[PDB]
């Protein structure tokens, strides 16, 4: 007994077809947005939190 | 149709500490009293499953540890071939239960934790299912609130470790109502 | 918002990223000095704009010199011509408690309970909840006098530095210190306060009706604050929180 998980798509195939960066204030540097595996992280959309 | 290495009382009947093969390859060894099951004894099954704990009158009564063919477990204090009392039962995602038991079935407080999410519902059973007033303990909340079938049915409230509780009801099968009132705690 | 500082605001600077056109800008410094000319107010500010689904709702309240009064606000759908909203009550906000989410461009869409429930009612009865739950005041803006009637602080300051992150500096803006401070918030931290272009701006944005904006900065003046948003209560913040 154990689920089964989706891959993540390691290339620029899917929905890690642009890179995203993320800075709080400008001036600041930018934070890198790491890749997302989808069984783990958009299949929990159902979840709904603050920023 | 089989062995048993062991002492027999006076007529032949199985009595004491014995090991007992019976005839489709289930396997006893435990204390035998008047030809029956009776006492601390290891109970194996030629599929995989295996009752290790005591016994009446060739029925399972008090504690007694039961491995399941399938990958349950449960550890809990039995009477009459049936789950009944506090008893402890793990599945196969292991996910475990705590609580009472009347009939082979959840019957009473009982709390489930859920280990895919590690949420818990502690509440009352009926019948084996979800049924009464409850507490779906999540991580930061939890809902106080009625169950009929494996969801909330009627008028309850979510609990928040923020510091506020959220009133509500369900006016249909899955889908809450948050009117009207949100209280201090 | 006040009418006479609408260009002297920083609007779409506040960090929400809902403001004005040039043309909805425009239409408002004329039209706001129109509602303060025919309808006798002693100030007017700008409210803010509802966005709605197929017209956006642009809300508007003009104040007497009493300042604690229930306020006489104004609805415009072409941001040009404004007409005023009837006052509102505790039963008649209670009428919409069967329905639930945005509406809709003209006032005459009715609704179902059957009984048709106008787009006008639910309009000025959501102004009213969202003018009695957000749209906080400022400390030392409204100061005390032995009579009821209250004036505005032309003296004011009035908050330090070190007294802009806390939650008891701000009031809310309703008849009821003063008046009740953002302590009593149910949930605890229903306020998002942000600091924006260091210490020259500060906004406290509700997250029990967004997109609500307030609007600093210190040493100042503006004193100010804007709702513009879907239109309906965030019931769903204690779950995010």
């Amino acid at each position: 007994k154990a689920p089964q998980v989706i891959p993540k798509e390691e290339s620029r195939t899917g929905a890690n077809k642009y890179v995203y960066f993320v800075c709080n204030v400008p001036g600041r540097p930018w934070v890198r947005l790491p890749s997302v595996t989808p069984a783990q992280i958009v299949t929990a959309r159902k979840i709904k939190k603050f920023f | 149709l089989g062995e048993y290495e062991g002492e027999r009382n006076e007529v032949g009947e199985r009595h004491g500490h014995g090991k007992a093969r019976l005839p489709n390859g289930d396997t006893y060894e435990g204390s035998y009293e008047f030809g029956k099951r009776h006492g601390q004894g290891t109970y194996k099954f030629k599929n995989g499953a295996r009752y290790t704990g005591d016994y009446v009158k060739n029925k399972k009564h008090g504690q007694g540890t039961f491995i399941y063919p399938d990958g349950s477990r449960y550890e809990g204090e039995w009477a009459d071939d049936q789950r009944h009392g506090q008893g402890v039962y793990y599945y196969v995602n292991n996910d475990t239960y705590t609580g009472e038991w009347f009939n082979h079935q959840r019957h009473g407080q009982g709390t489930y934790l859920y280990a895919e999410t590690g949420s818990k519902y502690v509440g009352t059973w009926v019948h084996g299912q979800q049924e009464g007033a409850a507490e779906l303990i999540h991580l930061n909340h939890r809902y106080q609130g009625k169950f009929m079938n494996k969801n909330p049915v009627g008028p309850g409230k979510y609990v928040f470790d923020i510091g506020c509780e959220q009133h509500g009801e369900y006016r249909l099968t899955d889908t809450e109502r948050g009117e009207e009132e949100e209280e201090e705690e | 918002m006040d009418a006479d500082s609408l260009l002297l605001s920083l609007e779409l600077a506040s960090g929400s990223g809902q403001g004005l056109s040039p043309d909805r800008r425009a239409s408002l410094l004329t039209s706001l000095m129109l509602v303060k000319r025919d309808y006798r107010f002693a100030r007017v500010l700008f409210w803010g704009r509802i966005l709605g689904l197929v017209a956006d709702y642009y809300i508007a309240q003009g104040l007497s010199e009493d300042q604690l009064a229930p306020r006489k606000t104004l609805y415009s759908l072409n941001c040009t011509e404004w007409s005023l909203l009837p006052p509102a009550t505790e039963e008649m906000a209670m009428q919409i408690s069967v329905v639930s989410g945005r509406f809709m461009g003209d006032p005459s869409h009715e609704y179902e309970h059957v009984v048709q429930i106008k787009e006008e009612t639910r309009l000025v009865s959501i102004i009213d909840q969202i003018d009695k739950a957000v749209a906080i005041i400022p400390r030392g803006a409204l100061f005390k006098t032995p009579f009821g009637v209250t004036h505005v602080n032309r003296t004011f300051e009035g908050l330090p530095l070190s007294e802009v992150r806390k939650l008891s500096s701000y009031f809310h803006f309703r008849e009821a210190d003063f008046l009740d401070s953002l302590e009593y918030d149910i949930p605890r931290g229903s306020w998002s306060i942000q600091m924006e272009r260091g210490n020259a701006l500060v906004v406290l944005r509700s997250l029990l009706w967004p997109g609500l904006t307030f609007y600093h900065a210190p040493r100042t003046k503006n004193y100010g604050y804007i709702y513009v948003g879907t239109g309906e209560k965030n019931m769903d913040l204690p779950f995010m929180l």
